[PDB]
């Protein structure tokens, strides 16, 4: 078997395979998660670059896992497939010895645990994907968000995004996001996500992407022209 | 260039390591002879025993492989040997296996394969070593068969290895150009061992006593090595005349 | 030891890019064009073969188009005989799905698994990946007609029109150009050969030098039929659309 | 070039310099010999005195294998135990499947062949000692010398360490003025004189000498340490020598 | 310099410099001294700390009741040795009902540490080892260093300025090997060997463990206010 | 110890080449010239025996060497590599076709097995590729005759006729000239033995020659009778004799 | 464990299972579920050895829910009886053979028709009108074959059911507790709870 | 490249020597040992102010009479964490009884050296492993990727590390109680942290013989934040 | 057919004080109707004060006893020559026989 030790520590105490697969996520399209009072949000950018796209069989940027959470990343697609499929298999594992569904955390750490685990394994490379997973605990109501890194860490946030211009999305986050008065509504929760895309895409037309999780298992995807429709009203209040 | 470390291609398509390891045979300085009889087929080589604390009667590069089949090397002892191991272990397999004896020229394929993975695979180094054959088939009759680093193998008619192996070589093909024949058309062994030196004495520019050289003979049924005496008798001969 | 001569073909550069992978794509950029397009009523499968000798036997030959089962096609572009290793653990998965279910293997599903074992050489084993990309072309009665296309990374996207090898910049161009949704399938077939007509390296684009395919219903009533054309088809149809 | 920084590797002339490095490390270490006599053999050790501390007559360097079997090396010690350890597993597998104890000459090739078998990859590195060895078997007694590279020949007289090159000429000697052969005790003599000898190159620190032999006839076939009154015999013969 | 990136290649003049670098882990270790009578064999360790916060680094492991070592170097390299050690010993108490040789013990670690010089991908031990002894033939002191060399010896010592208590030992030869039937009189001559070896640092409570082993005591340390007696 | 050689030897480089692949097909550009040529009812393969000493005995030496009753081998560049490739392609034709069909593989299926175990040299850990080019000539009941050329990389393509190795250049152009799609068996023969004096310097005769056909079933090369269905190999190796004859009509 | 039937009627699937878990002289439990959702529109019940039964229902339950999160679809109950076929058949020849007989009764939704399937241990499987394992069989069938016609409603369904439960309860030597039926049909399923 | 067991020429080994600069960038953690005892004290340091810091989880539990905190590469630890608190059980299972913290520390430093050509590399976070047993009383260890773990009456590891060090040998006596050793670590944490200190980006805990290990509330942390401040305006 | 087990008879006694313990054994050894000893003992001083007797298939006894003995050993190597508890010993016991489950010691254990 192959057994190369490719993460190893460097002079100055650093794994710059482990870093460097944090440049494959800088590199990937932009994902914002906000969760609001009885909701959570997950935005989507994707590139325009590629006309002529199939949208009904093109993998979608948002994943379910379980009926009741989600994951989007950043960062190499065909890495992000291997931590999908084993999430579900967890997900559905956890269902199957302790007889109720994981718990966002749960489902966050164990991905996390399997990313760490292939940052000080020989002969594989760290996954060059940041997720971002959102959902409800069974017969919970209160909205959970959190996000993971190649290295293996992973936290929980009020609203966070990560893949390319993430830092302008975050900056807009962190002066327009209340910890005192989170969007009260599905409706301002959108908006508020759109918003922050919009600092990031170009034009708001099939270049963004949004899915709204609510408590029990309530998952839908927003179709082009609803997501358009917050995109002209934010653009006639802002010409003032 | 690293590829002048490992058995990959190079540029040119060479593979430097099976190159090196020719150069390797020719470590011992020492030159080997093969002829045909009707009946036998002799090999000979040369022996050097440099020290004086060195028991003379352990010094030796032909071996007894089966009971039919004699293999002279050209390099090292220690890939000699490793060779020798392996032949030895494969035709006793082979009798085992399939119920008939091993032939030269089959033993003399399967080292030649062995070789040619050595060449191919990179945890493996060549060993460097040309082995040479010899035996009395009972299909094919007298038989060399001769194997090298590259895996390469071929009959002969006749043949030499070592550094002085090109006079060898053409002495005996103006004795095959002359002859007309395809070996060497006498009766006894005896005979065809005193032609075998004679030729060496005569491509070489040397004369040999009985402890420089060696000699190894295969007939029907056995391959056998010479005693110093024996050669001494052979050697005798040939002055005689 | 051994680690002096490890490429380590698995490993992100400063930028966070896979080495191997972007050269594979490199390696890819130089095989012969294959064009896919997707119609209502059909999907269209073009390629054209590198540069021919005239000594070659054209109608008992298959280096471009292979077929993975009833339903579903390849176009490939690189190493062909990399292709072939890939190929032939499709076919056995659509077996294996149609042996577990009963039912045809939903084209994504086919995709999906030949795309995570390419992904799988970019992340462990130490082994350089596949420089091979697929055009894949199928049929399943939950979406109809697919296109979809791999490279060596592993990642796969669903095209209405795709090209993959040498010249897919102008390629894209042309075909971005003249597609329109409504699209029939004889429309697409004088689309994909007027494209590499435009986009070749050849002098002329002939018979020889391509393979075509297409996926129609136009078997007899709600079935699919796989016509990978013959030598001399191919002749008529490049003589109908008026190339040659 | 680099063709020296990987074991297997062959150089443009043919070598394997790691092998050559390992040689290296052989010429460095002390002196030991084997002497080949009528009906035996006889083997013997230089042991350095680094300190008073040391422990006299208890840091033994002559190893046993099997019953009839004597070792001893010069170089890295350590390597030398391990190609005992497996010589006596060798030794071992011959008794228990052929009965008989191994005879010198198959016990030799073991030797070589494992040895010979650390030249062929790049992952293991070469033995760092020359090891003399030998005794008695159905047909007579034999002694050998085995090198890093695999290679060994039976010999009248072996020496290798830093004063391999004095013991030699002693040991021609010996072969010149006795062809019809050398007596186990003579030997054992003999050899405490050549010892001594081969100390001139290495005069810094003085020695203790260590001896063994295996004779048909002084020992009925079995390898045993030459202690008490025969050692300081044999001790007293060598200082008069180089008096 | 080119030739000391594994364990498994030689030098030019032939050394094995990760071998050599393993030896240097010693000497920036702690000092630790070994001596012997003929009816007890002693250890000596001077212990290390990290600061005034701290505990200082115990150097003496007990293998089994008859056999002990002292360690200077990497401590987790001495803990696996150390415990192959005690395996060994207890192999041959429930196997053979036999108390291990000192002189087989010596033998075993030098073939445990010469394999991990041999081979590619494993690495030597960094760490030197006094091991100390009572058995069928009496009290005994050993070397170990991790190249695989074991050496017997009346008297030693490993570690930073080691050379000091090597001297002092090597003069008060004579007297320290005929202290027999007297334990605190072969520690007080192990306690002034070690001394030898001090710098500007003196002999504390809890800068001191000494271990004994002989033929009517079981191999015992002593820490702390135990040792009090011998400063 | 073990093959630590867990890891590619052969990887792309910046431009996109296979390094190793491209070296190999350098090393059969050093060989001796081999081509095939495809009749209506046969195939015709030849090469020139280079003799590497007077001494040596040039018929123990097979260039043109037998797969299956219907398919024979020759190649240009690395002997060594050839002769074990050909030892893994007869077990090949058993193990994967025979012992499961209860007959022999057609040609296409047999090349196709020899790609893939040359393809495997390509990306497996610790080897290089195999330092030769194929030519592989076979009959078979549904596709009747075919000429192949496999390549180092494991690619294949089917030939009316081709030339590989040293004036393997020369040879294509020569061969384009005289090949129809009308040529009898003994039409191939001649253009075979005219097109190889070409790249040939020394001795011309059928002892420096190496040619087989692929034709007619041979029930005299059978071994036994009494069953109908089994007709005798469709593979020849011309004799030394053989060949003289046909150099005088030349 | 003991009693599963199944009638496919114009419409449904109709599963009736038996309550009641007996070990040795002892009736442990007498409102047992012999039966698991593996999909919104199949449901399969399942008889035989303790501790096997409903280990195995499990697994199939996760590898469907496993499917459907992947490919965001829903199986048909052809394909799903195919997957519990195979499962099975591999099974009979392990160290250890799951001892459990299975039917499955489904809605096609691309269909809009009703299939019941009954699949032994060994892996036996075949679609059928109405199915029914173990001794059941050997009143039920035969009734089925007099009584039951493919085109009856759900609530003809239900009194034909109510005809094999009154038979089996009259000629059965065990006590077997009663029956929880349930509909399989366009709507999903959906538990009867006055029987 | 290079072995990753390999010595450098001063007889140190190379990638446990990074790994240990890996450390030095890691937040920092104080340990204090009492007679009434331990403090385990950590700054949380979020890096943006959107993120919960609560869910930033560097103190946790390993037994009830065990606790750690970490420093470095945390996500390391997890794996560590998961083997200790396996190791407590198991041995609790095996002999009815708690393991003491010593050999608890041991067990979990022998995953240290674990690595080479065993996983791939070092571990890049060190651990403050804290607790009580019958034996040795109230403990405290820093168990390092070297596989060395010392006894320290108080530690303090991460980047104010030597700062914090300096002056916890200024601070300790002993006969420090509790609470004293509660506002040592909050002044301490307080002086080397960036931000300003307060209950949402600093953590307390301790381990008691009586109650076991316990995580302090951020309703009775800030009451000590307070309690310090008023202590210090005081004199 | 090879039976792997067999009965050497005796038997043994357990009672306890308020500040002390004992546990006898009578030194008769048997196989069938003769007598192996008149005096081979099968209660044992374990160490840290623990007495311990395994009575039956004296094979059996023995190598428990032995492993029991060798597990005190390593115990104090283990957790700094902590004393042994006999509640503890009693815990490791009870792992001790049952690692040998589906082929079980043939004793009755008193410590
Ligand atoms: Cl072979």
């Amino acid at each position: 078997g192959y057994d190369r030790a490719l993460s190893i520590f460097s002079p100055d105490g650093h794994i710059f395979q482990v870093e460097y697969a944090l440049e494959a996520v800088k590199r990937g399209t932009c994902a914002v998660g906000v969760k609001g009072k009885n909701c959570v949000v997950l935005g989507c950018e994707r590139r325009s670059t590629l006309k002529l796209q199939d949208t009904r069989i093109t993998p979608s940027k948002v994943s379910k896992i379980d009926s009741h959470v989600v994951l989007s990343f950043s960062g190499l697609n065909a890495d992000s497939r291997i931590l999908i499929e084993k999430a579900r298999v967890e997900a559905q594992s956890h269902r199957l010895t302790l007889e109720d569904p994981v718990t966002v955390e749960y489902l966050t750490r164990y991905v996390a645990g399997v990313q760490q685990r292939y940052t000080q394994s020989g002969g594989v490379r760290p996954f060059g994907v940041s997720t971002l997973i959102a959902g409800f605990d069974p017969r919970d109501d209160e909205p959970k968000l959190y996000q993971t890194e190649p290295s293996g860490i992973y936290s929980s946030w009020s609203a966070q995004t990560i893949g390319r211009n993430s830092k302008t999305v975050r900056e807009f986050l962190e002066k327009n996001y209340d910890r005192k008065e989170p969007p009260a509504t599905v409706e301002e929760c959108v908006k508020l996500t759109v918003r922050s895309l919009l600092e990031v895409v170009q034009t708001g037309a099939k270049n963004i992407e949004i899915t709204v999780v609510k408590p029990d298992s309530d998952i839908v995807a927003l179709s082009s022209e609803e997501i358009n429709q917050y995109v002209t009203q934010i653009e006639q209040e802002k010409q003032e | 260039g690293y590829d002048r470390h490992i058995t990959i291609f190079s540029p040119e398509g060479r593979l430097y390591q099976v190159e090196y390891a020719f150069k390797a045979t020719n470590q011992t300085n020492i030159n080997s002879l093969a002829v045909r009889g009707k009946d036998c087929t002799v090999v000979i080589s040369q022996k050097k025993v440099p020290d004086k604390l060195l028991d003379p009667t352990t010094v030796s590069y032909i071996f007894c492989i089966s009971r039919t089949i004699g293999m002279v090397v050209n390099g090292p002892i220690p890939d000699a040997r490793n060779a020798a191991l392996r032949a030895k272990a494969e035709a006793a397999e082979f009798r085992y296996k399939y119920g008939y004896d091993m032939p030269c020229d089959v033993l003399a394929k399967r080292m030649a394969n062995l070789s040619q993975i050595y060449t191919q695979r990179a945890y493996m180094r060549p060993l460097g070593v040309i082995l040479t054959f010899v035996s009395v088939d009972e299909e094919l009759g007298p038989s060399i068969y001769k194997t090298d680093p590259a895996g390469y193998y071929v009959g002969y008619k006749a043949t030499a290895t070592g550094p002085k192996q090109q006079e060898i070589t053409t002495n005996l093909e103006n004795h095959f150009k002359k002859s007309k024949i395809d070996h060497i058309n006498e009766e006894s062994w005896e005979k065809v061992v005193e032609f075998a030196i004679t030729h060496m004495i005569d491509a070489l520019g040397t004369e040999f006593s009985k402890n420089d050289l060696e000699v190894g003979v295969a007939t029907k049924d056995k391959f056998f090595t010479l005693s110093a005496e024996n050669i001494e008798e052979r050697l005798v001969a040939i002055a005689e005349q | 030891g051994s680690r002096r001569y490890d490429s380590r073909t698995t490993i992100f550069s400063p930028e966070g890019r896979l080495y191997q992978v972007e050269y594979a794509l490199e390696s890819i950029s130089h095989a012969g064009t294959a064009i896919g397009i997707m119609a209502s009523d059909g999907i269209v499968l073009a390629a054209e073969r590198k540069v021919t000798s005239t000594l070659l036997e054209q109608d008992t030959s298959t280096e471009k188009l292979y077929k993975l089962n009833d339903k579903i096609a390849v176009a490939v572009a690189g190493l062909t005989a990399d292709a072939e290793i890939l190929i032939n653990t499709a076919r056995i998965h659509a077996q294996n799905y149609l042996k577990t279910y009963n039912e045809d293997i939903p084209v994504e599903i086919l995709v999906r698994r030949l795309s995570d074992i390419k992904q799988g050489y970019t992340q462990h084993g130490g082994l350089r990946p596949f420089g091979v990309s697929f055009i894949y072309a199928g049929y399943d009665d939950r979406y109809g007609y697919q296109l979809y296309t791999s490279n060596p990374s592993g990642n796969y996207t669903g095209w209405k029109a795709i090209s993959v090898g040498a010249n897919t910049s102008a390629a894209q161009t042309l075909l971005q150009m003249d597609y329109k949704d409504d699209m029939k399938v004889d429309d697409a077939i004088e689309l994909a050969l007027k494209t590499l007509s435009k986009t070749t390296d050849s002098s002329a684009l002939t018979y020889d030098r391509l393979e075509f395919a297409t996926i129609r219903k136009g078997a007899n009533d709600g079935e699919v039929y796989q016509k990978i054309f013959k030598p001399q088809e191919i002749k008529d149809i490049l003589v109908k659309t008026g190339i040659t | 070039t680099g063709y020296d920084l990987s074991n297997s590797v062959f150089s443009p002339d043919g070598r394997n310099f790691q092998v050559e490095y390992a040689v290296k490390a052989v010429e460095n270490g002390t002196t030991s010999i084997g002497i080949k006599c009528n009906d035996g053999v006889v083997f013997a050790v230089e042991k350095l005195i680094t300190s008073k501390l040391l422990v006299p007559q208890k840091n033994v360097k002559i190893q046993v294998v099997d019953r009839h079997i004597g070792c001893v090396y010069s170089g890295l010690i350590p390597d030398g135990r391990h190609l005992v350890n497996r010589g006596r597993e060798e030794a071992a597998s011959f008794k228990k499947l052929y009965k008989t104890p191994i005879p010198i000459p198959a016990f030799a090739d073991r030797l070589g062949q494992y040895v010979q078998a650390h030249t062929l990859y790049n992952s293991v590195r070469p033995f760092g000692v020359s090891t003399i060895f030998g005794g008695v078997d159905k047909n007579g007694a034999h002694l050998y010398m085995l090198e890093p590279s695999g290679s060994y020949w039976g010999y009248k007289g072996a020496a290798t360490g830093k004063g391999r090159q004095s013991a030699k000429a002693e040991l021609e000697k010996l072969v010149d003025h006795h062809p019809e052969g050398l007596s186990a005790r003579e030997a054992v003599k003999q050899a405490a004189k050549i010892i001594y000898l081969a100390h001139e190159d290495n005069k810094e620190k003085d020695f203790e000498l260590e001896i063994s032999w295996c004779s048909l006839s002084e020992t009925n076939g079995l390898h045993k340490f030459v202690k008490g009154d025969l050692l300081q015999e044999a001790i007293d013969f060598a200082q008069k020598e180089i008096n | 310099n080119n030739y000391d990136g594994d364990t498994v290649t030689f030098s030019p003049t032939g050394r094995l410099f990760q071998v050599e670098y393993a030896l240097e882990a010693i000497k920036q270790g702690s000092v630790t001294v070994g001596l012997r009578s003929n009816t007890h064999a002693v250890l000596v360790a001077l212990k290390r700390n990290a600061d005034e916060l701290s505990s200082y680094q115990k150097k003496i492991i007990k293998c089994d009741e008859h056999m002990g070592l002292s360690l200077a170097g990497l401590a987790p390299d001495a803990r696996v040795l150390s415990n192959y050690l005690r395996q060994q010993c207890n192999y041959s108490s429930l196997v053979f009902n036999r108390k291990l040789a000192v002189e087989r013990a010596g033998h075993l670690l030098c073939d445990k540490a010469q394999k991990n010089t041999q081979s590619y991908g494993g690495r030597p031990y960094g760490v030197g080892l006094l091991i100390i002894g009572y058995d069928k033939s009496g009290a005994h002191l050993l070397e170990f260093q991790p190249s695989g060399n074991v050496t017997e010896l009346y008297g030693t010592a490993i570690g930073a300025r080691s050379q000091g208590a090597k001297t002092y030992l090597e003069r008060t030869l004579d007297t320290f090997i005929k202290i027999d039937g007297n334990p605190d009189e072969l520690i007080k001559a192990g306690v002034e060997a070690i001394s030898q070896s001090l710098r500007d640092e003196s002999l504390t409570v809890d800068n001191l463990s000494i271990a004994i082993v002989g033929k009517d005591t079981p191999f015992t340390i002593y820490d702390g206010e135990a040792v009090a007696k011998y400063i | 110890m073990t093959d630590r050689y867990s890891f590619s030897l052969t990887t792309f480089s910046p431009s996109g080449k296979l390094g190793q692949i491209d070296y190999a097909l350098t090393a059969v550009k050093q060989g001796v010239t081999s081509l095939g040529i495809k009749a209506t009812n046969g195939v015709v393969i030849a090469t020139e025996k280079k003799s590497s000493s007077p001494l040596a005995m040039s018929e123990t030496l097979s260039k043109v060497s037998l797969l299956t009753p219907d398919i024979g081998a020759v190649y240009s560049g690395m002997g060594p590599d050839y002769r074990v490739l050909v030892d893994k392609s007869r077990k090949v034709a058993h193990t994967s076709y025979k012992r499961i069909y209860g007959e022999y593989p057609p040609t296409k299926l047999l090349v196709s097995e020899v790609a893939k175990i040359m393809q495997e040299a390509t990306q497996s850990g610790g080897v290089r590729p195999f330092g030769v080019s194929l030519l592989i000539a076979g009959h078979d009941e549904f596709n009747g005759f075919s000429l192949y050329q496999v390549d180092p990389s494991g690619s294949y393509f089917p030939w009316k006729a081709t030339a590989i190795g040293k004036g393997s250049v020369a040879a294509k152009t020569f061969l384009e000239k005289r090949w129809n799609d009308e040529l009898e068996l003994e039409d191939a023969i001649h253009i075979a033995l005219l097109t190889l004096k070409e790249s040939v310097e020394g001795e011309f005769n059928g002892d420096t020659i190496e040619l087989a056909i692929i034709g007619d079933e041979n029930p005299d090369l059978l071994g036994y009778t009494g069953i109908p269905t089994d007709k005798g190999p469709r593979f020849r190796k011309l004799t030394s004799q053989e060949i003289n004859d046909r150099l005088e009509a030349l | 464990m003991d009693i599963i039937l199944g009638i496919r009627v114009q419409d449904s699937v109709i599963l009736a299972s038996s309550k009641a878990v007996t070990r040795g002289i002892s009736v442990l439990k007498d409102s047992d579920d012999k039966t698991r959702q593996l999909s919104p529109h199949t449901l399969m019940s399942f008889a035989g050895e303790a501790g096997d039964t409903v280990q195995f229902a499990e697994y199939i339950q996760a590898n469907i829910q496993l499917y459907s999160i992947r490919e965001d679809y829903e199986l048909s109950p052809q394909a799903v009886s195919s997957f519990v076929r195979q499962e099975l058949a591999k099974s009979i020849r392990s160290r250890r053979p799951y001892q459990v007989n299975v039917l499955i009764g489904g809605y096609d939704k691309k269909k809009n028709k009703p299939e019941l399937y009954q699949i032994d241990y060994l892996g036996t499987k075949v679609e059928l009108p109405y199915g029914a394992h173990g001794y059941s069989g050997f009143y039920t069938f035969s009734l089925l074959d007099h009584h039951y016609r493919p085109d009856m409603t759900t609530e003809e369904g239900l009194d034909l059911l109510k005809l094999c439960v009154q038979e089996l309860e009259k000629r059965m030597p065990m006590d077997f507790k009663g029956v929880i039926v349930k509909i399989v049909d366009k709507d999903g399923i959906r538990q009867v709870d006055d029987f | 490249d290079r072995g990753v067991s390999t010595f450098s020429p001063e007889g140190r080994l190379f990638q446990v020597e990074y790994s240990l600069e890996a450390i030095k960038l890691g937040s920092t953690a104080i340990g204090i040992a009492t007679k009434e005892g331990v403090v385990l004290g950590v700054e949380k340091r979020a890096t943006s102010p959107l993120l919960e810091s609560d869910s930033i989880e560097k103190i946790v539990e390993i037994d009830r009479h065990i606790g750690c905190a970490m420093s470095g590469l945390t996500a390391d630890a997890r794996s560590m964490i998961e083997h200790a608190r396996t190791a407590a059980v198991t041995h609790n299972l095996y002999y009815d009884e708690d393991i003491n913290v010593e050999s608890l520390t041991q067990s979990v430093c022998d995953l240290a050296l674990r690595f080479g050509e065993l996983m791939s590399r070092p571990f890049g976070v060190a651990l403050l492993i804290a607790g009580h047993d019958a034996d040795d009383g109230y403990q405290l260890f820093h168990a390092e990727p070297s596989g060395t773990f010392y006894r320290y009456n108080a530690k303090a590891i991460g980047s104010g590390s030597e700062g914090a060090q300096a002056e916890l040998l200024n601070e300790w006596h002993s006969s420090l109680t509790l609470k004293e050793a509660e506002l040592l670590v909050l002044k301490i944490l307080k002086q080397v942290m960036e931000e300003k200190l307060d209950e949402n980006n600093a953590q307390l805990s301790c381990i008691t013989k009586q109650d076991g290990f316990k995580i302090y509330d951020n309703e009775k942390t800030a009451e000590l934040i307070k309690e310090l401040k008023e202590k210090e305006a005081a004199e | 057919q090879f039976n792997p087990y067999g009965d050497n008879g005796g038997t043994i006694l357990g009672i306890a004080g308020e500040d002390f313990a004992v546990l006898a054994g009578d030194t008769r050894n048997i196989t069938d109707y003769s007598i192996n000893s008149r005096y081979e003992p099968k209660v044992f001083d374990c160490g840290d004060n623990i007495v311990m007797s395994a009575n039956g298939f004296a094979a059996d006894g023995d190598a428990l006893v032995k492993r029991f003995k060798n597990s005190v050993k390593w115990y104090h190597f283990d957790h700094n020559d902590k004393k042994l508890s006999i509640n503890s010993a009693a815990r490791n016991i009870q792992h001790l026989l049952y690692g040998k489950r589906f082929f079980p010691y043939y004793v009755h254990t008193i410590i």
